[PDB]
């Protein structure tokens, strides 16, 4: 079985700069009979399936770009997207079709590296539809900001909220490289009835001091 | 041009068994050898097996090999998998692969089902709007499903800058819940509407919901 | 080894 490996896991990358992707095989993949190499790189960007975009180390499949190009013998792979877009954040994967089992490299995660960018904060109360059922989801929204390190800090009357919250965040944005988070704050019916003031407090290092978002229950 | 369309995932108990289908459309099904492969969530592709065009020629994973069985029907433009003693490790998205012309690569790809092993039986969502009041936000939370996916478009797929859909978060109880967001200029409010349409294919669950200010 | 032959796997 041919162990494929890549490197880096990851990549930052500055927009209009140059990406290089290795992928190491544990067997030449050169076949001396016809002088090609099995070897193959696919794209997968956020959500989507995986597209081939190289196949004999170097031939580009229909319509992928002119930044992308493949390259190396033998052993030794690289895929190189020179002057890099936004569209272009993904995971790249290298694959050997020398042999079965077909098997594929780690892959490589590529994202940009932008300007400092400060979140825009929401916060939404929990619908009287929810309610019915004993529970209550208090949500604040995280959006477009960069990098992506964040804080949320939730308050209910003042009292600082812990291990009753649960957060996810995007994959960076493919046309302004931003990343955005929703935190969701879990309540008893009960609870979210007895408290009035509900706060989303976030750092972030856009901000020079916490923002925070506010609604009174009742509005 | 070249459509491949998975069907059959959704949740299943560990060590017993799932088949899945693969429709192939806008090429000679029968000149072409087709792959099965899949994507433990957050993670790598893994290759699971190849079935040549004629039918006489399989290869297998060692992962599955014994396991599963692929498949195929020429007649009908149908690629299966047969999957049995599932195990939770065995969770993934499973994409159906055409055969390039070419050279033994995938060319094309479906956008693959999603199978769940574990113990937990399918539970549809519930939808609860995320309501607003320069830029403004709103969305739903679609909360309590399993197993995944849910899929979230905003007015029938007519709207979609500004609009993000967060990773679905496994709650305590064993259950996903999944938030999506757009956000519109705070005077466009009520000058159109927003509808989310939120599907959760293994419980058969359809909703639209309009989202508005109070 | 030889790689093995798409032909036999795609017509």
């Amino acid at each position: 079985d041919i162990v494929m490996t890549q490197s880096p896991d990851s990549l930052t990358v500055s927009l209009g700069e140059r990406a290089t992707i290795s992928c190491k095989s544990s067997q030449r993949l050169l076949y001396s009979s016809n002088n090609k190499n099995y070897l193959a790189w696919y794209q997968q960007k956020p959500g989507q399936p995986p597209k081939l975009l190289m196949y004999w180390a170097s031939t580009r499949e229909s319509g992928v770009p002119d930044r992308f190009s493949g390259s190396g013998s033998g052993t030794d792979f690289s895929l190189t997207i020179s002057s890099l877009q936004a569209e272009d954040v993904a995971v790249y994967y290298c694959q050997q079709y020398y042999n079965p089992p077909w098997t594929f490299g780690q892959g490589t995660k590529v994202e940009v590296k932008r300007t400092v960018a400060a979140p825009s904060v929401f916060i939404f109360p929990p619908s009287d539809e929810q309610l019915k059922s004993g529970t209550a989801s208090v949500v604040c929204l995280l959006n477009n900001f960069y990098p992506r390190e964040a804080k949320v800090q939730w308050k209910v009357d003042n009292a600082l909220q812990s291990g009753n919250s649960q957060e996810s965040v995007t994959e960076q944005d493919s046309k302004d490289s931003t990343y955005s988070l929703s935190s969701t704050l879990t309540l008893s019916k009960a609870d979210y009835e007895k408290h009035k003031v509900y706060a989303c407090e976030v750092t972030h290092q856009g901000l020079s001091s916490p923002v925070t978002k506010s609604f009174n229950r009742g509005e | 041009e070249v459509q491949l369309v998975e069907s059959g995932g959704g949740v299943v108990q560990p060590g017993r068994s799932l088949r899945l289908s693969c429709a192939a459309s806008g090429f000679t099904f029968s000149r072409y050898g087709m792959h099965w492969v899949r994507q433990a969530p957050g993670k790598g592709l893994e290759w699971v097996a190849v079935m040549s065009y004629d039918g006489s020629t399989k290869y297998y994973a060692d992962s599955v090999k014994g396991r599963f069985a692929i498949s195929r029907d020429n007649p009908k433009n149908t690629l299966f998998l047969q999957m049995n003693s599932l195990r939770p490790d065995d969770t993934a998205v499973y994409y159906c692969a055409k055969g390039g012309a070419a050279a033994a690569v995938m060319d094309v790809w479906g956008k693959g089902t999603t199978v769940t092993v574990s113990s937990a039986s399918t539970k549809g969502p519930s939808v609860f709007p995320l309501a607003p009041s320069g830029t403004a936000a709103l969305g739903c939370l679609v909360k309590d499903y399993f197993p995944e996916p849910v899929t979230v478009s905003w007015n029938s797929g007519a709207l979609t800058s500004g609009v993000h859909t967060f990773p679905a978060v496994l709650q305590s109880s064993g259950l996903y819940s999944l938030s999506s967001v757009v956000t519109v200029p705070s005077s466009s409010l009520g000058t159109q509407t927003y509808i989310c349409n939120v599907n959760h294919k293994p419980s058969n669950t359809k909703v639209d919901k309009r989202v508005e200010p109070k | 080894p030889p790689p093995i032959d798409n032909g036999d796997i795609t017509s």
